[PDB]
């Protein structure tokens, strides 16, 4: 009700509770004024079992309109307000019943409540990684993390001035096949520059980078590698590329200046452009040229599983740019505390220096990122060389700070929790202190 | 009732590179010349092919500057039109003043 | 405004369409600096003969 | 140049001008010192 | 009570320098030329690798300055659309008087 | 421009003939460069695909920043009306 | 009485009123008092 100024009613369907159908204060229910404020033709809307047609060109019957008219929507976005709903729904055909319409009901309000459009929900779904999870089976934990990540990063995208098509372009894992004069000029340019190359004497990723610069209109090779090293590990589109198969394709198959067809062309088109993909990446979150290495070779130090290839969704560009915000703040000091990250030897002292903060304010808020459960847990071998414990650690700082308290005056309020008190609960002196 | 106009929308446009076709190496040609008096026939050959580039570079860029110099003045010119439409509202005030 | 608007487009139509734009600048230094390393190691091969 | 270096050395698969140092799209700014590099290439392989 | 609004932030950002490693000197040659046959072979692939490195050092200037223009319009078309909704609000005033 | 000097059919002339440069066919090549440069970023894969017969609905409302379906709906209501132009199957997204 | 005055000592009362008579929290009061004494081992002082 406080963060986006809807009713307790409209709050209610979000905490996953179906349409009321009760007047409340000789006002109509929730189910009439959304269905039935006036009446169509004379016809009363009821649930039922009647079969409601939602395909996206079907002239359907009088109860399709009022679920235009309730949602204010049109056919096309009503199919696709189903398939957020329900992915497991053959036909367009739904049952008329109330768990039914409180799931098309909540789909519309994760658009509205973020001004975003049916289309803009879509694709926002598969930025943030559940875009395979449905409305209709979804629980009541599920659905507060889901409502998180929604607020997290449309606010995200305020502050970056993005379009949601715009945070869609970095985040697809699905490309296009069709062979651009774009891409034309990098499969000429690589293919005329790495004539002479022998596997034992260098290395491919280090070669083909003045090439591959060159045609993604990049600043640098040192971008162009680490552009190269990461592809390598998604494998990209249908054939799953790599840049060592990449140019057994350009070397055995294809020839510059044709307009012929060849045969596995497609899929060339699609490792193309997700290296050009890469140089929206890179340019957006505006990362270091050194730390964008760093990401690409130990995404571990980033927050990401041991041994995984770094993810590109739209959470994984919120911790890119926090990244890039930080070091920003860190001014002249910056390269000593980056590379005293790359190496293990990052201390709580090196960074009160650079974050111009006390020595023991980070000292504190370590301690205490420690001894408390954290779902990524704060251990002293990762406090300062992984980037989710200094996202952690930072958070004690901004807490405390916004308090006016120290990092154990924050970890005060923490013990008074009413679930931790059932184990042992604090007396009326804890209290006592912690309001003092 | 008083309806607010529609916020100023984003012009943009596109940048469609183009990709002109790869040429192919003409038959060569056994003269009589051996190979440390055709490599300096050759290398000066190629010298004066960097010459001709470094100079057909320099012409493009200024061709590009000139282009945009013609432009800014044509723009230039058409603002002071809407200008001088303005100062003749500014007098039509004072004349209602 | 609205003329200035179109005015401040029809400049960056021109930066992105001209032939000496950024997109030709990127090409040249990454195909001159691919030739300006493979001809150092000639170069400093005949310092050594 | 390169019809002379395969009479001296009896190789007559050896390649060093490859077609691709004119880019019809770049109007082939760098022809000559793509050239270049393959005459210094030659030579270093014909001192060898 | 009035509440005074806090004072504007100074930005900063990070300019952290790179650093690419140094490289080997390959094995040497002995070769069937002497020494002032050789040098004279020497200087002049020296002297071109100059030409190489004045011709690289022209295009990355010629890089960042096209690099700057387009950031240049880029932020001029953004202006513009914050100026064109002030004017909005210079006529919906003057209905307003 | 390539494009309309030699396949005129491809932007609504008739086959085998000269393209036009009258004061109707301005209006089309204006409204041709108005379309493509509202396609912004994704305007030379949708060019390329269209200089071929492979532009598909789907990959058109990828660029247009539409619903997938709404070009689909758009291009079957097309098709079962009579325009005098008729459009089919074939020109459907290949013909201008 | 003794005032434990560390950085990370959830003190009595007597620390709490240390804090409000100067407008501190905790870490800035360890660093008053080094200030103030740097022979000062412990953080603990007297109510003097």
């Amino acid at each position: 009700m406080q963060r986006y100024a809807i009713h307790a009613e409209t709050a209610l369907i979000l905490c996953n509770a179906p349409i009321s159908q009760r007047s409340y204060d000789n006002q109509p229910s929730q189910f009439d004024r959304l269905f039935n404020t006036p009446l169509l033709n004379g016809q009363y809307f009821s649930t039922g079992d009647e079969e409601i047609d939602l395909n996206s060109g079907s002239t359907g019957d009088w109860r399709k309109t009022i679920l235009k008219r309730a949602f204010n929507i049109d056919d096309v976005s009503l199919f696709r307000l189903l398939k957020i709903t329900d992915h497991d729904n053959k036909d367009g055909k739904i049952k008329n019943n109330l768990k039914n319409l409180s799931n098309l009901y909540i789909g519309k309000l994760l658009a509205d409540i973020h001004q975003l459009t049916i289309d803009e929900l879509d694709l926002l779904l598969i930025a943030v990684g559940e875009g395979k999870t449905n409305l209709s089976a979804i629980s009541d934990k599920q659905l507060a993390t889901l409502i998180r990540k929604l607020n997290t990063i449309t606010s995200w995208l305020h502050t970056q001035k993005w379009s949601v098509f715009q945070l869609f372009i970095m985040t697809s894992t699905s490309y296009n096949k069709t062979l651009t004069p774009e891409i034309k000029n990098l499969l000429d340019t690589v293919y005329h520059g790495l004539q002479g190359f022998d596997k034992d004497k260098a290395d491919l990723l280090h070669v083909m980078a003045p090439y591959i610069a060159a045609t993604l209109q990049l600043s640098s090779e040192n971008v162009a590698h680490s552009v190269l090293l990461w592809a390598d590990k998604l494998q990209p589109g249908d054939g799953a590329m790599t840049a060592e198969k990449f140019w057994d394709w350009l070397n055995t198959k294809y020839t510059p200046g044709s307009s012929e067809a060849v045969e596995t062309q497609e899929h060339i088109v699609q490792y193309c452009q997700a290296l050009a993909q890469l140089e929206m990446v890179y340019h957006s979150t505006g990362i270091n040229e050194n730390a964008f290495r760093l990401f690409v070779t130990k995404p571990e130090m980033f927050g990401a599983a041991t041994g995984a290839a770094p993810a590109h969704d739209a959470l994984s560009l919120i911790m890119l740019t926090r990244f890039a915000d930080w070091v920003n703040a860190l001014g002249e000091k910056a390269s000593s505390v980056l590379a005293a990250f790359e190496a293990n030897s990052l201390t709580a002292e090196q960074l009160a220096d650079a974050m111009n903060l006390d020595a023991n304010l980070l000292l504190q808020a370590s301690i205490q990122a420690q001894n408390h459960q954290h779902l990524p847990p704060v251990t002293p071998e990762n406090a300062f060389s992984c980037w989710t414990s200094i996202n952690t650690i930072l958070q004690w700082v901004n807490v405390a700070q916004q308090l006016n308290v120290a990092p154990q005056g924050v970890s005060a309020l923490v013990g008074l929790d009413y679930i931790q008190s059932m184990k042992e609960t604090p007396t009326y002196a804890q209290w006592e202190n912690a309001a003092g | 009732i008083y309806a607010t106009p529609a916020d100023p929308k984003a012009l943009l446009s596109a940048a469609v590179a183009t990709s002109q076709g790869g040429g192919k190496l003409p038959e060569s040609f056994m003269s009589l010349w051996r190979f440390p008096h055709m490599l300096e026939n050759a290398r000066g050959m190629v010298s004066q092919l960097t010459q001709f580039g470094s100079t057909l570079q320099n012409i493009i860029e200024r061709q590009d500057a000139e282009a945009l110099n013609a432009l800014l003045q044509n723009q230039a010119a058409e603002l002071i039109l809407t200008n001088l439409s303005i100062q003749d509202k500014t007098i039509e005030e004072l004349d209602a003043e | 405004l609205k003329t200035q608007q179109e005015q401040t487009q029809s400049q960056l139509a021109f930066l992105q369409r001209k032939f000496s734009n950024q997109a030709l600048y990127n090409w040249l230094r990454g195909r001159l600096a691919a030739i300006y390393f493979q001809f150092y190691d000639l170069a400093v091969a005949r310092c050594l003969m | 140049a390169e019809q002379a270096y395969r009479w001296e050395l009896n190789d007559d698969s050896a390649r060093f001008i490859k077609p691709g140092a004119w880019q019809g799209t770049y109007a082939g700014l760098l022809a000559g010192e793509t050239l270049m590099l393959s005459l210094a290439q030659m030579e270093d392989a014909h001192l060898k």
